């Protein structure tokens, strides 16, 4: 009595709910996994912010005294 | 002139010791000398090329090794010091 395709779109829709909900399951665990990857990955930006004033230091080291070398 | 025997071995004595005494100054003096090789020789005697002249050449770049090290760690330091004032102050 009712059309039939009003029953197969309501199976199809449960199956993209379900779809969906899977979607935001893998979305929620890759934000956990970036979150976790930029905690520990923070030390990085210590080190190189530490090696590239060490080496402007030096740069400008051999500026001020007449001490740098020729270019090779 | 004559004199007393024991007068004599004194006199004697003391020629003996102007002798190594002139002796031991030559010696200081050559120590002195910063005549390496300005004078004939090859061996350094204590003098600027073995102070400031010398010292104060490994020192001018010494600190391109040791010190700036640490420069850099402070300063990043003091970076992270003004950032955390900044956003404390301005964030109240």
């Amino acid at each position: 009595m009712e059309n039939p395709h009003e029953q197969v779109q309501a199976n199809i829709l449960s199956r993209i709910i379900g779809n969906v909900k899977r979607l935001n399951e893998s979305v929620a665990i890759l934000n956990q996994e970036l979150v976790t990857i930029n905690n520990r990955n923070k030390n990085l930006e210590i080190m190189g912010a530490i090696c590239d004033n060490y080496h402007s230091s030096v740069q400008f080291n051999l500026e001020a005294t007449n001490n740098k070398k020729p270019p090779l | 002139h004559n004199l007393s025997p024991l007068q004599q071995e004194v006199l004697d004595k003391y020629k003996q010791l102007s002798l190594d005494l002139k002796a031991l100054d030559e010696t200081i003096k050559e120590l002195n000398y910063s005549q390496h090789r300005q004078q004939h020789s090859q061996q350094e005697t204590v003098s600027p090329d073995e102070i400031l002249q010398e010292m104060r050449d490994i020192e001018v770049k010494i600190g391109l090794v040791g010190t700036l090290l640490k420069g850099s760690v402070y300063s990043l330091i003091l970076q992270r010091k003004q950032e955390q004032e900044s956003l404390g102050s301005n964030s109240k």
